[PDB]
């Protein structure tokens, strides 16, 4: 994933997404489609890990970023290709709103 | 007093020697967290109480 | 464990409110005081017409 060059180190050694927004799996709510989506793609909010910015990069936690279009499509088991990008299961709409 | 400073380098220097940490290095500060709750720190493998 | 930061942007939601920028109630304040200055100063105080 691609990422700016000014992305904190300290980010890096905590338990963190790859991408910039940790996707609040229960904490944004319980079945809602704005708040979800809000606090996974909207970045009118910091994010709940660190409240002093929204991310750590723009060019995956955008929903129309890089990390977006080159990962998230709907995974596929009879995919022609087939193959396993293990960075898919961080950048799926219909996962990261399947809990 | 929770936890502060005025940079990442005393801070990591914090975790590094708990006992011989410099508190005030040339222009910054460092103050060291005491509280009812001691609360444990964990920056990658190297921890303080 | 997650190392933060307080720079001035977090504290701009604070620094500007025109609550910290009124003089009215701390003048208020001074003025409704039981025993204001014992002394007081006459030098500079306003500008005089010549």
């Amino acid at each position: 994933i691609v990422t700016p060059v000014t992305a904190d180190v300290a980010y890096f050694q905590k338990s963190n997404s790859p991408r910039g927004r940790a996707a609040c799996v229960v904490s944004c709510e319980n079945y809602n489609q704005e708040v979800a989506e809000g606090l996974i793609y909207d970045h009118s909010r910091p994010d709940a890990a660190y409240e002093y910015r929204s991310t750590v990069n723009p060019w995956a936690s955008q929903l129309g970023s890089l990390g977006d279009i080159m990962y998230n499509s709907s995974y596929r088991q009879t995919a022609v290709p087939g193959l396993y990008s293990p960075c898919r299961a961080f950048f799926n709409k219909e996962e990261l709103l399947r809990n | 007093p929770a936890l502060s400073a005025s940079s990442r380098a005393l801070i990591d220097e914090f975790m590094s020697v708990k006992q011989t940490h410099a508190p005030i290095h040339y222009g910054h500060y460092i103050i060291e967290e005491v509280a009812p709750v001691r609360r444990i720190l964990k920056f990658g493998n190297k921890v303080v109480f | 464990n997650l190392l933060l930061a307080f720079n001035l942007q977090n504290a701009l939601k604070v620094l500007c409110h025109p609550r910290l920028h009124t003089p009215a109630h701390t003048l208020n304040s001074l003025n409704a005081a039981p025993a204001p200055r014992d002394r007081r100063e006459t030098y500079s105080l306003q500008h005089r017409r010549p």
